[PDB]
């Protein structure tokens, strides 16, 4: 959950390497995308689109075991100065495509760093940020230019709780090397099913492995599989992903002059060629 | 750090160039010579 | 972010011919 | 795209115009 | 049926004419580029600085930094300016001759530019040497923590008329 | 007034120089692709002007390189334009070169009378690529520092002198200040000299043998 | 937000007009 | 018309040049005003104008302060270094990498010594060259792209 | 009565011979000059450093600097080396493939060089990726205040035979 | 083996080049003083080599310039020798020049056919003196900083553009980092280019008109 | 003997050169091996050798860290800047200082336009020049030294 | 007194400007000189000579008034590493010319910074320092090279005591503007003669000026001289002065190679000329 | 900062040079010409 | 302390031998 | 510190003639 | 001074020696 990034990594969701801390608990990797315009003018509302696709007609394991669907969520890192557009500066057309999203700032102040989710995946395969570009003209310390944008997006339950304990949307190795004896499956009048496996043989040993209700079983009975071995199966169909992009907080004048100069240049080119032609005609009289 | 616009200008221009070059190699592999080689 | 690439590729390629032809046309209309 | 395309055509045409315009004006006044 | 020298010069004018335009245009920004960005584009006078050009805390200065308070500070345009309860004005320490910092003589009251033996008063104004003009002046108020130095308009309260620096 | 021409003509023979120019001719086999060289040159002249420009504000030190760049981008007048042109023009110089190499090759212009021009050109290309790589690291940002931190180890595979080479380019065992110093010296002093000597050769030969023949 | 479009277009136009202008000028390819 | 001055095949001096493959600037259109003075500036301003437009529309960024302790993910050299970077990473033997890289310029140096076997310019009249060229140009772009994929999905380019 | 080609070559040998001497002589120091001064000409291993490449105080590290002590330090030849009561050896964090710092995965125990997906153990030794050789090792003792890192001679207490780095 | 000569002769006409050399002659009026030019040049080549050398260790920043110099002097191998030669050779370049100017003048070698060579020479002298002055301040020691802090104000007397000029050379109102940056750019990039263009002219003209006549 | 080839005054080409003051490299000793190849290296090594000796016997110092707040006493530019520094400090009017300084190179530029009145090389055959030279050379060294004295004892050099 | 520099300016006798603090109390300026050899080899005793000349048959004012002669003293600043030679490493010849001088270090540690004096001027017009050069070979942080040396030397009573009060070897202005009335000359059965002057007239006033016994009098009686005016005469015939110099702590090998190379160069030059001669003879056969 | 050794080399060489120059101007202002001017 | 003297002398000798060597070489002035 | 100057001045001047003459002498002894 | 002077003379003389020596040895062996 985006807000767990917030609790576990207070100061920022992005490590010096660019990783983004969501990768710490959500260990699968599915693809993720951000689309903004190539350029925006100062002080202008624009649309930043996060994409977080997954096979919609697909289900994941629930915490107790069921088989519900998954939610999506992202952290979007806009450049300094940028922020979510004022409710009132958002045109109807766009308000409608944004939905009931709670853009939530990583920490007080950091309004350009946005957390969002969990939101139901069936509807929010793409999430639309109404963002309002800053104004170099009134904020002396925001400058025109190209800036990075960072995104981390996730769908599906993660693998590790902030407490630090494993979840159930992953696999469970084997406690130690040896042979398998019995596999029981308790069900505490509260704590749902929890198949229990036992090892042993060779150098003593009598350890046990208790595995939550949700993952499969791809183990049989009476086999000697060493310690740390895939005896669970991988339940997880979720995953987390990153994308980066850039946007140019562009100044109209820079463009307007650039145009004027391009026009001067073409004009000047024309004049040279027209000239060449004059010379060609003049040279023609020197042929004879 | 990658750079889509450039990468694209690169290929457009590479192919358009390899192309017009062969086109020119050809236009002359046919109506060639004249002037005296 | 990669629709920029093909956009640039096509146009960089394409606009040459537009320029080329545009050049030729100028030649016709002048009398070369 | 569509909006670019229009401007593009109008921009080039506009200059193409001045080119042709200038030849003749320049031609049919004994400068060429 | 061939254009004369007259109409060829015309074309040239058009052609090289506009090409010059294009060059001037390109040249313009390059030129502005080399001209350094200007000190304080907001007001005319900034805060003072010490050795490392940091920020001169008011109470650490008063509390301990040489007796008969006449210390060198990094003032307007980076000129080292003496600071002398404090005093209204600072005294620019660059002698008006060639620009050496002028040390203060607590024992004689005068300033001596050792470079060429010229000297000033307790006020900046010169009494000798080849220096043909008094030390500069500037306002030394106080904004919260440190000091605030602003350019000195008014007339030289030492000379009689307009300042050479206004 | 007083004919400047004659003045110069008397001493230096300004005329022999004009005549060498106005007696060259461009053969009909010579199409728009025979501009790639000049265009590559033109991209270099743009690099030279803007690169010089930046040497007035950029500070080749691990403590100030990044801020200098930031300063040139945010605070210097048209700085953003000067740095941006230097980036694009770097990219186009290399590209246009490669196109030029295509034209030379698909034109057999590197043959007998002219293998020296082609060899010198290959060196140009190695020099040109060295600019790109040294310059890439002057911002001393994350991308650039890491790129340097890699190429710089490559030489170590070479058998007897692979570590010495590496050490020479990086000014010691690891990347660091010494590296930035050396890359700066390289990018703003060594390479512009090397590239000028070899361009000088490339052009001189070219002028000596004229363009290659028609195909 | 469409002075932006005129901007990129300016790029495409000079690149085009330039080729056009060369070809025309040297009757060329 | 244009402007044309045919080779003076009556000049022994021109002929000796042609013989050593090399008098082609004595005939054609006159290089001075026609090109030097009128189309060269056009090409120069055009070259400059495109670069300026690109620089305004898509200016340079400032990335993040170098970190010795933190290796980027997303670290590629510029495009023209793709192939070499490809070659360099996808070849388990470092020395062999180096040599293959060094072979790119050493190779291009031999090119005129190898293809000196004949004197054909036109690539049509040299199908073997034109082929080894095209082949190489292909392989080149091939590894260039490969550099942008992950190591494994690299050669295949994710297709086979 | 004129020296033949034989004796002219002799003179040349003497002349250009010694002139070469003079050039080699001049060239010698210039060459040595460009070869950088060497790290620690006294011993083989220096003290460790942190972010700013200062000096890693022992008690400020232990007291507070990440759990399951596996932090990056600036070690031998400036290579960032992980430090893991402490541990005997440091683990060089440059993967043996192309030289990216390899992050530590507390959750899986393995190292992953993200550049090309190669991985190592709790010990340095590699178990996959295109990295064809284990992370480097080095002694991590303690001299008074900080840490002392010395080059690792002995045999790889992980491999079985001589180290690739000795 | 296979006569390298003929190879080159076929393409470039290596021979016409040898013949231009072995057909020049030195007139009897030409004494040891007609070495001052070459000797001045030689002092410059020594500056170029050693100056380049130092660009590998010197750091043009107010925080590190002085220590870089100290490092070059104490820790770099033969650094002391390289810096010392750069100092002496600077001093001798200027001196030898001045002697060269004496020889030119007391030989009337700057007359009619050759006033362009003399004018270019005067510019050389201004360029050469600018090296000395910019270089003087790179150690950013007390002597050098103060010398800069003075010359740099001189321009301000000029009427309309005296302050702008000053500002351009010092990168602002006072001396500071900007100044060292600019002087560095000047000393290691601008002046070596300018001096090479004008030496190129000076030599070319000299080669075109031969030495002056006997007195 | 040496090696001598007298002017071929039979060559019109040589004569036309002499006429415009300028064929003097066509006669003399042959420049190639005799000088270029054998005495030039001597002069070069000699020049280098003296400089190296000076550099060992009297190496460069490192002075003290620049101090914005503390003006040295004992602050002179290098010798070749003495005269100008002299002029510059001992002239109460700054602009006049600047112009006098600027006049040093602007002056030397006119020299060949002023002395073009005749065509004498030999300074004996031009007593006015040789005198204004010597006069100037004197004044020059004069202010050079003056720069090393205190302002007052300056012009006089402490003598009158 | 050199030791007063020490008390008033503990950390060093030289200000950032190079002035040397002795100039603060000793306000006259007479000339002063230091001579060391151009170069010394490491670890070698050598002679540094301070010169402090003054007109020997000349006398100054004493503190009470008498007319004794003056003493000299200097502070000599040697480069890091340098120091006063061990008593035993000083040859007889030199020991004898050094005399009974107490080379006294500016502060503990700073053995290269030496104070000396007061010593009677009649004998110590020049003072000889037996100094022992350091050894780069055994002290890893002393390097061969050129180093500065600084000297401040003084002869004669100074002008200001460390307490901050005027002395009597200077002049005494006039207290305020006005006219002179009476001039008396007390003599406390301890505090020697002290002529006393009085002012007044115009705007009231009745101040007095008490001037110690020693300086002259060049004032009469009944004259109106403004305040701050030379009414004493200048008694002082002393003065303080500075000199600077450099010395090269030189390495034998640097010289030995330099020699070898110079020899190679001359050798090579010879060979070229000899060669030229061969060619000359060869060319002679081509004359005919 | 002044520099005695240089300052001296300067004058020695200046005068020795001004000198030998005039000496040469002279040696030729007497036994001149020959060869044909 | 007299290898020092040989040092300066080396300076004087090359400066001298060099002139000597030039003069001799070009029979000269 | 200024005895260095005149020492250098005299020798720099003087040694030229020693070199010069030394040169001439070589010439005599060889037969020029 | 005196000690310099000696070395100077011996040094030059020594080389002057080799010069002359070499001429003749070199001469009287038909190399010159
Ligand atoms: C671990 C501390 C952790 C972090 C930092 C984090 C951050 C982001 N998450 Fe998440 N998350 C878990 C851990 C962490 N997440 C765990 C464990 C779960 C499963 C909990 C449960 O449902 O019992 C979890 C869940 C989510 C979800 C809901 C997925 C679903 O459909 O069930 C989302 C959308 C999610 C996203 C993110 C994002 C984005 C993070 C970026 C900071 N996590
Ligand atoms: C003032 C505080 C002061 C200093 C810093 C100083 C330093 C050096 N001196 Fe001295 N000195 C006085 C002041 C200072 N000196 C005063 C006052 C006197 C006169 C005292 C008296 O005799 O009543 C004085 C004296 C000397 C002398 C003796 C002169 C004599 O012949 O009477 C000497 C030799 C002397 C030298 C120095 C030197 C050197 C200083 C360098 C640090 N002072
Ligand atoms: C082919 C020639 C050149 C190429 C290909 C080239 C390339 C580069 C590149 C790619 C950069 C990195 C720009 C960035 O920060 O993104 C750069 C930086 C820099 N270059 Fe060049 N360059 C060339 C010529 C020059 C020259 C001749 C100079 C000096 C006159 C120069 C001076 C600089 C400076 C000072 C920087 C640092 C400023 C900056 O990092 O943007 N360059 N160069």
């Amino acid at each position: 959950y985006p807000f767990w990034a917030q609790q576990t990594y207070p100061p920022t969701p992005r490590e010096p390497t660019g990783r983004i801390v969501c990768a710490n608990c959500h260990l699968a990797a599915k693809p993720a995308e951000v689309e903004v315009p190539q350029s925006v003018l100062p002080d202008t509302v624009f649309k930043a689109v996060v994409k977080i696709p997954y096979d919609t007609k697909l289900q994941q394991v629930a915490a107790d075991g069921s088989k519900v669907g998954l939610n999506v969520g992202a952290v979007l890192m806009l450049p300094e100065g940028f922020k979510i557009a004022p409710e009132e500066r958002i045109p109807e057309e766009l308000k409608k495509e944004v939905g009931d999203v709670y853009f939530q700032p990583y920490k007080e102040g950091q309004d350009n760093v946005l957390l969002v989710g969990p939101l139901p995946g069936e509807q929010y395969q793409e999430i639309v940020f109404p963002v309002l570009s800053p104004n170099p003209t009134t904020d002396k310390n925001i400058h025109f230019g190209k800036y990075a944008i960072h995104l981390g997006a996730n769908r599906g339950r993660g693998q590790i709780y902030p407490t630090g304990e494993k979840s159930n949307n992953n696999v469970f190795t084997a406690s130690a090397t040896g042979t398998i004896t019995k596999i029981a499956k308790e069900e505490d009048e509260y704590g749902n099913v929890k198949y229990q496996v036992s090892i042993q043989t060779d150098s003593g040993k009598t350890v046990v492995d208790t595995i939550p209700a949700g993952p499969e079983l791809i183990v049989s009975e009476g086999q000697a599989v060493k310690a740390g071995e895939a005896l669970t199966n991988n339940p997880n169909v979720g995953g987390f992903g990153q994308d980066d992009t850039e946007i140019v907080l562009q100044d109209p004048n820079r463009v307007k002059w650039m145009i004027a100069f391009i026009c001067l240049v073409m004009l000047a080119q024309l004049m040279l060629i027209l000239k060449k032609k004059q010379v060609e005609k003049v040279q023609a009289a020197e042929m004879n | 750090m990658v750079e889509p616009l450039l990468d694209g200008l690169v290929l457009g221009l590479v192919f358009a160039t390899l192309g017009g070059l062969f086109y020119a190699a050809y236009q002359q592999y046919k109506r060639p010579n004249e002037l005296g080689g | 972010m990669t629709e920029e690439m093909l956009y640039a590729a096509l146009l960089s390629f394409g606009l040459i011919f537009v320029g080329w032809g545009l050049g030729v046309l100028l030649l016709k209309i002048q009398g070369a | 795209m569509i909006l670019g395309a229009v401007f593009y055509i109008v921009f080039i045409a506009l200059f193409f115009g001045i080119a042709v315009g200038i030849i003749f004006a320049i031609k049919s006044i004994k400068l060429i | 049926d061939v254009p004369d020298m007259g109409r060829r010069q015309f074309m040239n004018l058009l052609a090289f004419g506009t090409v010059t335009g294009v060059a001037l245009g390109a040249l313009y920004p390059l030129v502005k580029y080399f001209i350094p960005p200007s000190g304080g584009a907001v007001g005319g006078g900034t805060t003072a600085k010490d050795k490392l050009g940091n920020n001169v805390k008011v109470s650490k200065f008063l509390e301990s930094h040489n007796a008969g308070d006449r210390v060198l500070v990094q003032g307007l345009k980076g000129d080292p300016t003496y600071i002398v309860a404090i005093r209204d004005y600072g005294i620019n320490a660059v002698c008006t001759h060639l620009g050496c910092v002028v040390p203060w003589n607590a024992a004689e009251n005068k300033f001596k530019c050792p470079c060429h033996g010229s000297q000033y008063d307790e006020t900046g104004k010169v009494i000798r040497g080849p220096a043909p003009l008094s030390l500069a002046l500037c306002h030394a108020t106080v904004q919260d923590d440190n000091i605030v130095l602003t350019p000195w308009t008014e007339t030289d309260f030492r000379t009689g008329e307009k300042p050479w620096w206004v | 007034m007083a004919n400047v021409y004659d003045w110069f003509q008397e001493r230096l023979e300004i005329q022999a120089l004009a005549d060498d120019v106005t007696s060259k001719y461009v053969p009909p086999h010579v199409n728009i692709f025979y501009c790639l060289g000049g265009i590559t040159l033109t991209c270099f002249l743009i690099q030279f002007a803007t690169g010089f420009a930046m040497t007035f504000y950029y500070k080749p030190t691990v403590t100030e390189a990044y801020a200098s760049v930031q300063y040139i981008m945010n605070e210097v007048s048209f700085g953003w334009l000067i740095r941006s042109i230097h980036r694009w023009s770097a990219s186009m110089m290399v590209l246009m070169m490669i196109l030029h190499v295509f034209r030379v090759y698909l034109t057999g212009g590197f043959k007998k009378p002219r293998e020296l021009t082609w060899i010198s050109g290959v060196i140009l290309a190695v020099i040109t690529v060295s600019f790109g790589v040294t310059g890439y690291s002057l911002p001393w940002d994350q991308v650039g520092y890491w790129a340097v931190k890699i190429v710089s180890g490559v030489p170590e595979a070479i058998p007897v002198v692979g570590v010495l080479i590496s050490d020479l380019l990086r000014g010691g065992s690891s990347v660091g200040q010494a590296t930035l110093t050396r890359y700066y010296s390289a990018h703003t002093f060594v390479l512009p000299w090397l590239i000028a000597v070899f361009m000088l050769l490339h052009f001189l030969m070219i002028r000596k043998q004229g363009i290659s023949g028609p195909l | 937000m469409e002075i932006d479009v005129l901007g990129w277009v300016a790029l495409l136009v000079v690149f085009t007009w330039s080729i056009a202008m060369v070809v025309w000028g040297r009757n060329g390819l | 018309m244009a402007t044309l001055k045919k080779p003076d095949l009556s000049d022994p001096k021109l002929r000796a040049k042609l013989a050593k493959g090399m008098g082609h600037n004595y005939y054609g259109e006159p290089a001075w005003p026609n090109d030097l003075l009128y189309v060269f500036p056009v090409v120069i301003m055009g070259t400059f104008a495109c670069i300026v437009a690109l620089s305004v529309l898509d200016p340079a960024m400032v990335g993040e302060p170098a970190d010795p302790f933190a290796t980027p993910l997303e670290i590629l050299p510029e495009w023209y270094l793709y192939p070499v970077f490809q070659i360099l990473r996808s070849v388990p033997n470092k020395l062999l990498g180096v040599l293959l890289m060094a072979s790119v310029p050493l190779g291009l140096i031999l090119v005129p010594f190898i293809e000196n076997v004949n004197k054909f310019q036109n690539p049509f009249r040299r199908p073997v060259a034109t082929t080894i060229f095209l082949f190489g140009t292909l392989v080149t772009i091939w590894l260039g792209i490969g550099a942008t994929f992950p190591l494994d999905k690299t050669l295949t380019l994710g297709l086979f």
